[PDB]
RNA sequence: UUACUGUUCCCUGGGAUUGGCUUUGGGCUUUUCCUGCGCAGCUUAGGUGGAAGGCGAAGAAGGCCCCCUUCCGGGGGGGCCCGAGCCAUCAGUGAGAUACCACUCUGGAAGAGCUAGAAUUCUAACCUUGUGUCAGGACCUACGGGCCAAGGGACAUUCUCAGGUAGACAGUUUCUAUGGGGCGUAGGCCUCCCAAAAGGUAACGGAGGCGUGCAAAGGUUUCCUCGGGCCGGACGGAGAUUGGCCCUCGAGUGCAAAGGCAGAAGGGAGCUUGACUGCAAGACCCACCCGUCGAGCAGGGACGAAAGUCGGCCUUAGUGA
RNA sequence: CAGUGCCGGAAGGUCAAGGAAGUUGGUGACCUGAUGACAGGGGAGCCGGCGACCGAAGCCCCGGUGAACGGCGGCCGUAACUAUAACGGUCCUAAGGUAGCGAAAUUCCUUGUCGGGUAAGUUCCGACCCGCACGAAAGGCGUAACGAUCUGGGCACUGUC
RNA sequence: AUCCCGUGUGAAUCAGCAAGGACCACCUUGCAAGGCUAAAUACUCCUGGGUGACCGAUAGCGAAGUAGUACCGUGAGGGA
RNA sequence: AGACAACCUGGCGAACUGAAACAUCUUAGUAGCCAGAGGAAAAGAAAGCAAAAGCGAUUCCCGUAGUAGCGGCGAGCGAA
């Protein structure tokens, strides 16, 4: 029926997949939520945060 | 059967004094088609009404 | 209660809570091909365009061979070999080259995207447990809280939507005349009697049918008379078809009865579509709703030579606001 | 093991919500006809209608299961006198009642017929089976003991008479 | 159609968005997803004045004295 | 904090009844129950009506009007 959105997030920590802690690949909103949020590892890709710094 | 069914002319949709499709009410048709000369249509002389 | 409409428990699917890896793998694509028996023909005419030039020796015709759809008719290249051609308007031909390609087709592949479904697992969501550990003035081996551990695990749980589904539960219905009942019958329309010579008239009084059918069994013009007894004619008889007399309406009318109808409203033949449109003075019936008949007018016609007749049927039933 | 219930099964058919190729409609910048008082066609955007195909359980189907629901038949004929049916054929079902019981708390006819008990017994007991309309866990047939149970008879006993 | 919610998807800022009864185009009107406000307004367990073609002890409040009292009910409550 | 007759707001919310039965509907978002709060409460300052003419927050009364409608187009319901 429907399909959920992907949430972008920005790399902390090297992924044992995919990227290694700078990377822009996104992948899902709740695989940020459940796993990479709280265990300091990925983050919300944001104009204030990204693009100045 | 004894099918209930109605006839019917030639359309001609235009734009004269009401003119517009006419279909009568007729029945005992479960043979071959049967084309009757009913009239007075919107044009008024009418032949060979279909159906 | 297998009456109606539902509800609830429960089950099952789409969403959400809901994530990570790889396989099996159905539909779309990311480029190229093997690929096509209407014709006379070097040839199994892939619908179009670029068309005197390409493949070539970074090694072409023709001989050694693996493979396949197959109408085994005919083809493709992997290896080696061979050593300077395959032509190109040719005449056939709506449309042409197996010199060449941008496209792309009935069939599939190469490595990749996208989406199913199903499966494998991991833990981080979520669920359960812990007389495992820590905690305050003290305990929580008293529910519980933080931490840790184990078992599951994107399943289960909860929510919405959708299908199914239990009188478990809820609101209801379950006719009347009657014999004031199981056991029956009928409910509406038409014909005769009862019905007492206008019309009407009841009883679960006496008898029957109807819920249609006909492109003619409607319309018009025209012609004709059936039905029964007797007599004649090796099929053929009591009785078929034919001839003649007698009785003259007893026959017939799509079907029940009544009233009608004999040069007919009964039977046949020709032409036919009035089994139209817009109507309509006045009547009958009349609780209302309804229902029935209708002179006459206009248009456009059918038959007939005309006169005239025709707004369905000899009429009354064949129906529903 | 037919119908119903319950269980199991997956091949197929039917199949909701929803997804979706495609098709179609309205409006519409713009282009055309127009002795009419207007009209025809239509890009994108927006709003819709139908919808091939996917789409679970249920249901149809298949197989099992009587201490699951329940049901367990008619028709006649023939054996050395009268009989009666061991036996036979036929129709229809899913199958046609097995042991035991049987005028019974079940029998309408019926106070069936016989025997016992009684002077006399529509009540009682023992039999036959013509079981209107017994019957095997809605169990069937029995029995010691028991019962303010029902019912038949007898002794003693008495105003019940 | 407007208005508000349940699940799920999910915009634009004024060159816009919403409404004008499906919807589209033009025009008109207004600026949601932030809050607060007196008056006119409805009523009487009452209070203070004025009335009554309202009652006069079976009436008027159930109740003109102990009146929600005696009495009844376990109680809710009923009730002179 | 608790109490408060009625009005008011918010939530749960019927059924007898009417339809000459009854299920859509009505009775009815009424009664009742709970919570809250003031002498009033709610609402209230246009993402509003209207129609090419115009008005300017909310509330209440007369009217339109028993009109337009809605409805087993029944019983009834009824604006702006």
């Amino acid at each position: 029926k429907k399909v959920k959105k992907i949430r972008k997030i920005i790399l902390k920590e090297d992924i044992p997949d995919l990227g290694k802690k700078g990377q822009l690949l996104d992948v899902r909103a709740g695989f940020l939520r459940n796993f990479l949020l709280p265990l300091g590892k990925a983050e919300v890709v944001t104009p204030l945060l990204l693009k100045e710094m | 059967v004894k099918v209930i069914l109605e006839c019917t002319g030639c359309v001609r949709k235009s734009v004269n004094k009401g003119s517009r499709g006419v279909s009568r009410y007729i029945t005992q048709k479960n043979r071959h088609n049967t084309p009757s000369r009913l009239e007075l249509r919107k044009f008024c002389p009418y032949c060979y009404k279909h159906t």
